[PDB]
């Protein structure tokens, strides 16, 4: 499964 | 027993014409299975083994989480442009995520990002903190320390991503384990006193292959030039290996093909000729 | 980074037989690339594309189209990039 949207914040 | 999982994201400012700005592709042992684009806005299956083992509820959840990251990567292109003091042009935000289950049993999880090709941030497992490569990646670590996103990423890379990968291998046990024999063709071309002998392998699975040229039954690794393993539209692979020789010596040269589908290394000649010599 | 492009067919070349003409470009940045398959200097009909990248952040793209090899007809692949200045065209040979 793809990672959660929260772990892509920069 | 080496199994790999990879989810690669790309955020683009210039796609350009008739192309998606956000692209998310999923892989199981190199094979494509998951696809997402900013135009379609939906997570769709590519190979038959995933669709046969997953319901719509799975793909509905897979759509929204990537749709959420699409909006996050949209604003990330603007935040990172202000840090470097850029008005606009061609800027790219790349992302690498997934797990690697080693043959022994060790779990290796990766989570990293890159801005304009060069490295930006990377997650460390043995420290549970986000590592900043560039001086512009310092405010990113401050954001990660504020929200505490590392805790949710730790349980994913160690359990969630691992548990699903074990299932993906079992679901595509017949497709990934299947071997495909390649159609070999040996050619030659004369230019200016030199004969360029070519060897091409058409459609083979898996990706690893050893294609080397021989002279009088002896390997010539230095003189032979390879174009690398290139993929086909159907999922199969192709390879191109060339060698330079004197005119009237072409028949003395042999093409050696080492593949999982073949029990012994296949030896092919120009006048034989190629793969149809059985 | 300049793209490393090569033109190749899916199945071995045969006269009056259907085949797929592939053109794979790898090791390039920015991701904006113009890959077009040609027949006698004229773009080929029904061209389909694949965006992906390697572990070393270098981009890759495959452009493929269904075709029939004809005698006296030349097949090529035109690649346009900002690092190239002049477009590099790779010629496809049926017996090479």
């Amino acid at each position: 499964t793809n990672p959660e949207s929260k772990v892509f914040y920069l | 027993e080496l199994h790999t999982l990879r989810y690669i994201r790309t955020a683009m400012t210039d796609p350009g014409p008739g192309l998606p700005w956000f692209v998310d592709v999923g892989y199981v042992d190199g094979e494509l299975f998951m696809h997402y684009n900013s135009t379609a806005r939906r997570a769709v299956p590519r190979t038959e083994w995933i669709a046969a083992n997953t319901d719509q509820q799975y793909w509905d959840r897979e759509t929204q989480i990537v749709q959420g990251s699409e909006q996050i990567n949209r604003e990330n292109l603007d935040i990172l442009r202000r840090r470097y003091n850029q008005t606009g042009g061609s800027h790219t935000v790349q992302w690498m995520s997934g797990c690697d289950i080693l043959e022994d049993g060790t779990i290796r999880g990766y989570h990293q990002a890159a801005y304009d090709g060069r490295d930006f941030v990377a997650f460390d497992k043995g420290t549970m903190t986000l590592t900043a490569a560039v001086p512009e990646a310092v405010p990113t670590k401050r954001k990660w320390e504020e929200g505490g996103y590392a805790e949710g990423l730790k349980q994913y890379l160690e359990e969630t991503c691992v548990e699903w990968l074990r299932r993906y291998v079992e679901y595509g046990k017949a497709e990934l384990g299947r071997r495909e024999r390649p159609e070999v063709r040996v050619w030659g071309k004369e230019a200016d006193g030199i004969l360029t002998l070519s060897c091409r392998a058409h459609g083979f699975y898996p990706r690893p292959i050893v294609v080397s040229w021989l002279k009088d039954g002896a390997v010539r690794g230095q003189d032979a030039q390879s174009g690398g393993i290139v993929p086909n539209g159907d999922g199969t692979y192709h390879t191109w290996v060339t060698i330079d020789a004197q005119p009237g010596d072409g028949d003395k040269y042999q093409c050696r093909v080492e593949h999982a589908s073949l029990p012994q290394p296949g030896l092919y000649s120009w006048r034989s000729g190629g793969g149809l010599n059985d | 980074l300049t793209p490393k492009v090569q033109v190749y067919s899916r199945f071995p070349a045969s006269a009056g037989t259907k085949n797929v003409l592939n053109c794979f470009a790898a090791g390039f940045h920015p991701p904006k690339i113009s890959i077009t398959l040609m027949k006698d200097g004229v773009p080929m009909e029904g061209a389909q594309y694949s965006m992906s990248f390697n572990d070393d952040w270098t981009f890759q793209r495959l452009v493929h189209a269904d075709f029939t090899p004809s005698s006296g007809s030349t097949y090529a692949c035109k690649v346009e990039h900002e690092t190239l200045k002049e477009p590099q065209v790779y010629k496809w040979d049926p017996e090479f």
